[PDB]
């Protein structure tokens, strides 16, 4: 069981350059690569990839390469530049992921055992989402399914590193927005993070809508029960919360009378200092 | 059957629904409060349930339809509202 | 306050010890923790003020 | 210049002291003839 | 046909390899080679960087191994591009960048095999605030030792990117190389998607970080104010024709005027609109 | 067998040292102040989880 | 070609038009500042259907930048005073990624807007000259403000005052140049004022735009005419007999020298 | 760019920064300052740090590269 | 090829030194003969059997 994934800032990076490299030729719409990293605990770490030559076909949707003979020799000589790093997965982008994906999966077990795919987004760049990890379970089922193979989720996110977030700041020089700017950063904070509350309900809008329609089987066992669970929270109980409202006064209280008082009488003193150092100087000049 | 409406269940529900006398909806709430399927609290002057309730399980099909307009009025309140805020603050948004 | 970070963002000076001076704009100094060395002098800096 | 310690068969294996610096470990040089590389012999030595 | 103020383009991924190859070995000077294209006459571009494992002799031509070389390339042209080695580069950790002794003789093999075989020097454990210290250099011949060497003409590119550092011109540099010019190519399709993901927190811009934590904090900040303000009655209530410019200049503190002032005004400002705002909107959107 | 060795020689090629020095005392909570065996005092930190 | 293009400059002659396209797909590095110079000289003022096509449609996909510079001042040259219709390729090209092809388009509002007072042109080319990252392109803005504004140079040290006064050279260098070519040969003796410390600054090449700017502004005028003249020649001797300044610092002092003594004393500069 | 300013500055105390002793004061803001590593120095020092703790001695921090007073 | 890997990581320069003690959690501290204390996670090109204080 698998914690969380951590992106090195690299790793991505080396798949849109790749996807770049047969881009010109690009229509298999799918780039598969081998993910390197670095296992330290529970949590995973990734820091450095390489790429493989991949064919598939849809006709029949099972015929495709995986070179073990190029993913033996290429991960040798990284080996022998590097002794820290090994394999713990590999990658592919295209962000829809096809059949094929329980084969490349369970052949490549084989060099490590608990191995993980990610799936990376090279076109959409847009609203929310870095990347996905996969993972594989077989239990028996369930409490009563079939069994299968069911790819799993694991968390993910974006690390760093010191001596590589100096290649982070130096290269991008584009905007260079800090936190600070509290009256306008931090209300465009409260802006931007709106516009995902509704970007989420629009997602959790879609999915009871094609499932109460009734279009794809009904998972029983987490997707409602998380959210029933969920769906008694939003407590709003008025006749002591209203008496929450006035510590919003004793906050309101600190800035009026201080804040206004303060800061007007503060730039008083700025009229009577120009205006003698107008006039004074006026009388002066002759 | 009331999903955190008025959470707040009357003694005489209660000892209706389960047809169980009076005197016992006390020990019929603290056996579930130990068991766990729940974890509200017992007033006794006005011998009022107070609810708060973490177990979770199937709902049939027409619970949804029902969750579904709880969502749309969920979304049009984030939505617009939404919308009076940012061309309110639109000049120091940037 | 930018000319004040550039000029901080500067290797240190030595300090040592005048002995007695040389002729043309030459010294005689050990540092602190090393032998004795014969220098030259800047602009501003003159063989009298030694 | 340095001192040296001693020698060992068929290689140089050369150890050598500075009683200032470190104790070093090193090659003969192309221009040496390698008999007269007695132990105790104050001997030229390389910097890098 | 002579040399002029070039250009250098290197890719967004090389220099992430160069930073990280020499984090990764610090102390010992590691090695590696640059992979790019020749594009015209005197404009240089760089794609790709691997490294080399590390040799015994230290950075020289003995580091290079001819059958890492040759089956490392044999796999990069069945599989991404085939392209032609450029140049290369090492990290040299006790100072920022100069050739040295040994630098220079393994640069007249390369310059002997290419056209010109760009040498790129970056000391790692230099760069640390926001900068690197990443500089490239290329080698002179010796016809016109008595003539003045970088031929360099009609353009005015040339006074920027670096004067020559003294720490740099001690040694060989002008008489013996020259330096060049680097930028980055800097694209799209990489830029953003390097920005929103390294910083970004979705449910962060609306947190309360409470207000046991926060009323304490609004009640500390008041009380020096009050005594800040005190300070500031002392100043406006003295008001003497003694010089007042040359008054204040011998009443300097690090103090009350202005400066000591509002700036704590404005935290008090910011700190309870962030919160109060924070509160209002969540009332506003659940139920 | 011999195989095996090689390859814990492959991997026993990184070990660039670590400098061994004693805590005097305690600055922050992860501010130190540390001394060499025959150098100099520091103001050091700790890995992540120490 | 740059020899054939001048002389053949507003001809819109096909025949010189098609050998200088031929010259443009050769492809070569160095020829693509000759091509493209060229090709707007003899389209200069034309607005012609192929020629903004395809000068437009070939900046692009090409790999050097001397292709591109050549075409960045011509696209600015085939159009030429039209003033209302160029404001769709003035959009579109600075709304591009292109660092170079954003400066293009800065000399492209230069001279569509020859002399005129236009206030959505001060508007648009000030906005581009705040906001923007590259510093060239910073440049051809605060340098395309005597293009516009030759025809009053009364506003003109009103509005470069405090643009003289940022804190990059490369706007203070294109400030510089602005006082140069908006007034032409008056004795303002408000821009020598300015032009005062703009030669006395420490970084480099803006004090050498300031010398040429200098030059540029005082050429045949006495002593008498404005006190400024042999305070200047001797300031333009002292940096020449010079020794431990810049080539760069001493470019524009000889070229000062040739600038104010043209023509043995008979011609001038006038854009107007 | 004044917050951009004030970044920079305030990021130079947040480094392994080595341990020196305050020895002399010349004049505003230069001071002579020796070492746990002797070899007596004389660096500039900073804008912020209040003057009336250095009076005739401190346990002071020092930059690795420029030496200053941090 | 190892062998000759190793052979050519094996250089001249062998600095001498002195093991104080040794630790498991393999580990060692060495002292040089320029009187700095080092410490290791890997020991290195010998058997930790043959070596001792
Ligand atoms: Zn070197």
């Amino acid at each position: 069981a698998v914690q969380k994934v951590v992106v090195h800032p690299l790793v991505l990076l080396s798949v849109v350059d790749h996807f770049n490299r047969i881009g010109k030729v690009g229509n298999q719409k799918r780039v598969v690569g081998v993910l390197l990293g670095s296992w330290q605990k529970k949590v995973l770490d990734v820091s450095n990839s390489f790429a493989v030559p991949f064919d598939e076909d849809d006709k029949d949707d099972s015929v495709w390469f995986l070179d073990h003979d190029y993913l033996e020799n290429m991960y040798g000589m990284f080996k022998k530049v590097n002794a820290r790093e090994r394999i713990v997965g590999w990658y592919h982008t295209g962000p829809k992921l096809h059949k094929n994906d329980i084969a490349i999966n369970e052949l490549m077990k084989r060099y490590c055992p608990n191995s993980v795919l990610v799936i990376i987004d090279v076109k959409p760049k847009d609203l929310g989402l870095p990347t996905e990890a996969y993972i594989s379970v077989e239990e028996v089922h369930d409490d009563g399914t079939p069994t299968s193979k069911t790819f799993e989720h694991v968390t993910s996110e974006i690390g760093a590193e010191e001596a590589e977030e100096v290649g982070v700041e130096h290269l991008l020089r584009d905007i260079k927005d800090t936190t600070v700017g509290t009256l306008s950063q931090r209300i465009t904070n409260q802006v931007h993070g709106l516009k995902g509350l509704n970007s989420k309900l629009l997602d959790i809008r879609s999915y009871l809508e094609k499932v109460a329609t009734g279009k794809l089987p009904i998972n029983h066992q987490i997707i409602y029960q998380l959210q029933d669970v969920f769906n008694l929270l939003p407590d709003v109980s008025l006749q002591e919360f209203v008496k929450a409202f006035y510590l919003k006064t004793n906050d309101q209280m600190v800035v009026v009378y201080l804040a206004s008082l303060i800061r007007s009488v503060v730039a008083l003193h700025n009229l009577i200092n120009n205006k003698i150092a107008n006039r004074d100087a006026e009388k002066k000049e002759g | 059957t009331r999903p955190a409406n008025h959470r707040q269940l009357t003694f005489e529900e209660i000892a209706k629904s389960a047809k169980i006398t009076v005197n016992e909806v006390e020990l019929l709430v603290m056996k579930a409060l130990s068991v766990g399927l729940v974890k509200g609290s017992i007033d006794e002057v006005d011998k009022r349930v107070h609810m708060t309730w973490v177990q979770p399980r199937v709902l049939d099909l027409q619970q949804i339809k029902g969750m579904k307009d709880r969502l749309e009025f969920w979304c049009t309140d984030v939505k617009s509202m939404e919308m009076l805020v940012e061309h309110q603050a639109h000049d120091i948004l940037t | 306050l930018r000319e004040e970070l550039q000029l901080l963002q500067e290797q240190g000076s030595y300090v040592g010890e005048v002995v007695r001076a040389m002729d043309k704009k030459k010294v005689l100094v050990k540092v602190h923790p090393e032998g004795k060395f014969v220098v030259d002098v800047d602009k501003n800096i003159d063989i009298n003020d030694v | 210049c340095t001192k040296i310690i001693n020698a060992d068969s068929e290689d140089p294996k050369y150890i050598i002291n500075v009683k200032q610096f470190a104790k070093f470990v090193v090659d003969l040089s192309d221009q040496v003839a390698p008999t007269d590389i007695e132990e105790g012999m104050r001997v030229g030595v390389d910097r890098n | 046909a002579v040399d002029t103020a070039e250009q250098v383009y290197i890719s967004s991924l090389a220099l992430l390899k160069m930073l990280k190859h020499g984090r990764a070995g610090v102390p010992m000077e590691v090695m590696g080679l640059m992979l790019g294209e020749f594009v015209d006459d005197y404009t240089v571009r760089v794609i790709d960087v691997f490294a080399m494992p590390q040799s015994g002799t230290g950075v020289s031509v003995e580091a290079v191994d001819p059958v890492f070389q040759a089956k490392m390339l044999d796999m990069l042209k069945q599989t991404g591009r085939p392209e032609m080695v450029v140049g290369w580069y090492h990290s040299h950790p006790g100072f920022g960048c100069w050739l040295s002794g040994v630098d220079i003789n393994t640069q007249q093999s390369f310059e002997a095999l290419s056209e010109r075989a760009v040498a790129v020097v970056v000391d790692p454990i230099q760069s640390v605030k926001g900068k690197v210290v990443i500089d490239a250099f290329r080698l002179i011949n010796a016809n016109m030792m008595v003539l003045g060497h970088e031929p360099r003409q009609t353009t005015s590119n040339l006074g920027h990117l670096n004067k020559p550092s003294i720490q740099a011109l001690i040694h060989g540099l002008n008489r013996h190389y020259y330096s060049i010019t680097i930028n980055y190519r800097k694209n799209e399709l990489e830029q953003k998607m390097l920005l929103n993901l390294h910083k970004k927190s979705w449910m962060e811009g609306l947190t309360l970080q409470d207000y046991s934590e926060h009323c304490k904090h609004n009640e500390s900040v008041v009380k020096e104010m009050l005594e800040l303000a005190k300070n500031y009655n002392k100043a406006v209530e003295e008001e003497d024709k003694m010089t007042p410019e040359q008054l204040a200049i011998k009443n300097v503190g690090k103090q009350d005027p202005k400066r000591h002032l509002e700036e704590h005004v404005d935290v008090l400002m910011t700190s309870n609109i962030v919160q109060c705002l924070a509160a209002m909107l969540d009332t506003v959107v659940f139920k | 067998k011999q195989y095996e060795k090689s390859e814990n020689d492959l991997k026993a090629l990184q070990s660039v040292g670590q400098i061994v020095g004693e805590v005097l005392k305690q600055l922050t909570e992860e501010k130190f102040i540390v001394k060499a065996t025959n150098g100099p005092r520091y103001v050091v930190g700790c890995r992540r989880q120490l | 070609s740059l020899g054939l293009g001048l002389a053949a400059m507003g001809t819109a002659r096909q025949d010189v038009y098609d050998l200088l396209k031929t010259n443009l797909y050769q492809d070569d590095a160095v020829t693509g500042e000759a091509a493209g110079l060229a090709l707007g000289l003899v389209m200069l003022g034309s607005k012609n259907a192929q020629a903004i096509e395809d000068m437009v449609g070939y900046a692009q996909e090409t790999q050097h930048e001397k292709i591109l510079r050549g075409l960045a001042v011509g696209i600015a040259l085939v159009m030429y005073g039209r003033m209302e219709e160029a404001d769709a390729l003035i959009e579109s090209l600075c709304r591009d990624k292109d660092p170079i092809l954003r400066r293009s388009g800065m000399y492209t509002v230069a001279m569509a807007y020859c002399g005129s007072g236009n206030n959505k042109a001060i508007r648009r080319l000030l906005h581009v000259a705040v906001s923007d990252v590259n510093d060239d392109v910073r440049r051809a803005a605060v340098e395309s403000l005597g293009f516009i504004l030759f025809r009053t140079p009364e506003q003109c040290p009103s509005v470069v005052s405090l643009l003289s006064e940022s804190y990059n050279p490369h706007v203070r260098y294109g400030a510089a140049m602005a006082l140069g070519i908006c007034c032409a040969g008056t004795g303002n003796k408000e821009a020598i004022n300015l032009l005062e410390p703009m030669t006395n600054d420490p970084v480099n090449y803006v004090r050498q735009g300031a010398l040429i700017a200098s030059a540029l502004i005082m050429i045949q005028q006495t002593e008498i005419t404005c006190p400024k003249v042999n305070q200047f020649r001797q300031l333009y001797s002292k940096v020449i007999n010079d020794k431990h300044d810049d080539v760069m610092a001493k470019f524009g002092a000889i070229l000062a020298q040739g600038i104010l003594d043209a023509g043995g004393h008979n011609v001038t500069i006038s854009l107007q | 760019e004044f917050l951009h300013a004030q970044e920079e500055v305030k990021r130079i105390q947040s480094i392994p920064l080595v341990i020196g002793q305050f020895l002399e004061a010349v004049d505003q803001n230069t001071a002579i300052v020796g070492s746990t590593t002797g070899s007596n120095y004389y660096v500039r020092i900073l804008s912020t740090i209040d003057r009336e703790l250095l009076k005739p001695n401190a346990s002071v921090a020092l930059h690795k590269h420029s030496n200053a007073l941090v | 090829e190892n062998s000759e890997k190793i052979k050519v990581n094996k250089t001249l320069p062998y600095l001498v030194s002195n093991v104080i003690e040794l630790l498991d959690v393999k580990c060692a501290v060495i002292k040089t003969s320029t009187r700095q204390t080092y410490f290791l996670p890997v020991i290195g090109l010998v058997d930790a059997e043959k070596l001792k204080p």
